[PDB]
């Protein structure tokens, strides 16, 4: 199998600047009948992809002329000319060439703006809860930028592992911030065997890390 | 119009079955190879094989010899995927892709049809609040939320005062819990001076189990 590495996971981008995403094969996408079948595409959410660009340069029929493609053998380039809104999701590229076609693993462009550091909440579970012997800790992260953040959980200063799930909303429209909650969940016997809670959010826009809590439980 | 029309989300239990279809438009069925390729929640595209439109022939892919079974109906121009045996690792959206010989691109897509395995029974939600900081009212913006957790199949919808609270809300993608059971949060940032004033209730509604409550925070 022939693996095809896109270099930018993520790429912020203003409206109206210019986008460049990289694609890396493999082994040579040079069929030995000389084309070169390396294709990109577009995906956006809820949607299924859509061809954009095939062999290296091609623009397929409709696709805005602000989309171009180089590249030569193990290394290819999708640049977009003043981004629009209608631009953004994820790009993949795609070969042919070889026995079975392969994929990229996605480029996800997305609108770049200020550093925002998370306002932190959290909060314990309810009595409702408790009473079903569950006890569901969540911690909030709102409105932050970058995307990249890192949320610590700690049971009296002890540190948590493998016993929560964090979720992720879109980049929001209006402020292109991302907002995230990261829940603990316990066992209420396990809960009421401790003290303090304390979600520790260290994201670039913070000075140190921010710590909120709470001890009841 | 290359349309491509797949057929509705489909719900399975580990062992059982699937048979997806694909209606594409005639005059250009066999004018290209049918293709089928899948994608996991969050993963990659990968391509599954393809089943020639003028002789019948399916070629699968290394990673879906034994329990995948590509088919065509030339009268109907309707093309078909059916996986037996089904495994949680099935669960993904499955695109029907048309493909063309000299571009060797995947020239139009279908819409893609969601496969969700699974041996949870329905079950509606639980909704617990996540009460706004108390032993710190007056502070400004105030959290607030909604716990829907313990629920299947998805979706869950979530609104705030019946509609007319929009601003601030985040609710979150549900997350999979170990037990097979999804949960997820909605929350909301208003004034703290609001709080006492203005009422705040979630609404939550899940239809597959006709649940609908309605939690005051």
């Amino acid at each position: 199998e022939l693996v095809m590495t896109q270099t930018p996971l993520s790429l912020p981008v203003s409206l109206g600047d210019q986008a460049s995403i990289s694609c890396r094969s493999s082994q040579s996408l040079v069929h030995s009948n000389g084309n070169t079948y390396l294709h990109w595409y577009l995906q956006k959410p809820g949607q299924s992809p859509k061809l954009l660009i095939y062999k290296v340069s091609n623009r397929f029929s409709g696709v805005p002329d602000r989309f171009s493609g180089s590249g030569s053998g193990t290394d290819f380039t999708l640049k977009i000319s003043r981004v629009e809104a209608e631009d953004l999701g994820v790009y993949f590229c795609s070969q042919s060439t070889h026995v079975p076609p392969t994929f990229g693993g996605g480029t996800k462009l997305e609108i770049k703006r200020t550093v925002a550091a998370p306002s932190v909440f959290i909060f314990p579970p309810s009595d409702e809860q408790l009473k079903s012997g569950t006890a569901s800790v969540v911690c909030l992260l709102n409105n932050f930028y970058p995307r990249e953040a890192k949320v610590q959980w700690k049971v009296d200063n002890a540190l948590q592992s493998g016993n929560s799930q964090e979720s992720v909303t879109e980049q929001d429209s209006k402020d292109s911030t991302y907002s995230l909650s990261s829940t603990l969940t316990l066992s209420k016997a396990d809960y009421e065997k401790h003290k303090v809670y304390a979600c520790e959010v260290t994201h670039q826009g913070l000075s140190s890390p921010v710590t909120k809590s709470f001890n009841r439980g | 119009q290359v349309q491509l029309l797949e057929s509705g989300p489909e719900l399975k239990k580990p062992g059982e079955t699937v048979k997806i279809s694909c209606k594409a438009s005639g005059y250009t069925f066999t004018n290209y190879g049918m293709n089928w390729v899948k994608q996991a929640p969050g993963k990659g595209l990968k391509w599954m094989g393809w089943i020639n439109t003028y002789t019948g022939e399916p070629t699968y892919a290394d990673d879906f010899k034994g329990r995948f079974a590509f088919s065509l109906e030339t009268s109907a121009s309707t093309a078909y995927l059916q996986i037996n045996n089904l495994k949680n690792e099935d669960t993904a959206t499955y695109f029907c892709v048309q493909a063309e010989r000299l571009r060797r691109t995947f020239d139009y897509w279908g819409a893609g049809t969601t496969v969700t395995v699974s041996s949870a029974s329905t079950k509606g939600p639980s909704v617990f609040p996540l009460a706004p900081s108390s032993k710190s009212t007056s502070g400004g913006t105030a959290a607030l939320g909604c716990l829907v957790k313990d629920y299947f199949p998805e979706p869950v919808t979530v609104s705030w005062n019946s509609g007319a609270l929009t601003s601030g809300v985040h609710t979150f993608p549900a997350v999979l819990q170990s037990s097979g059971l999804y949960s997820l949060s909605s929350v909301v940032t208003v004034p703290s001076s609001s709080l006492g004033t203005q009422t705040y209730i979630c609404n939550v509604n899940h239809k597959p189990s006709n649940t609908k409550v309605d939690k005051k925070v």
